[PDB]
């Protein structure tokens, strides 16, 4: 469950988090339809768009 | 999660 960001993704409020291309990530969860899922990082935990990340040494 | 869509990859 250690994964990259591929993109930047700015928060938009509703507990989203801002991610950085190149930052890691871990993963605790998905939603309803795969679209959005959870993450903590060294900046803080919220929800950042699934198709933005992908896992590490893959 | 937010009920709205994510932005498509840029």
């Amino acid at each position: 469950n250690l994964f990259v960001a591929l993109y930047d993704f700015v928060a938009s409020g509703d507990n989203t988090l801002s991610i950085t291309k190149g930052e890691k990530l871990r993963v605790l969860g998905y939603n309803h339809n795969g679209e959005w899922c959870e993450a903590q990082t060294k900046n803080g935990q919220g929800w950042v768009p699934s198709a933005y990340i992908t896992p590490v040494n893959s | 999660a937010p009920s709205y869509s994510p932005p498509p990859p840029p």
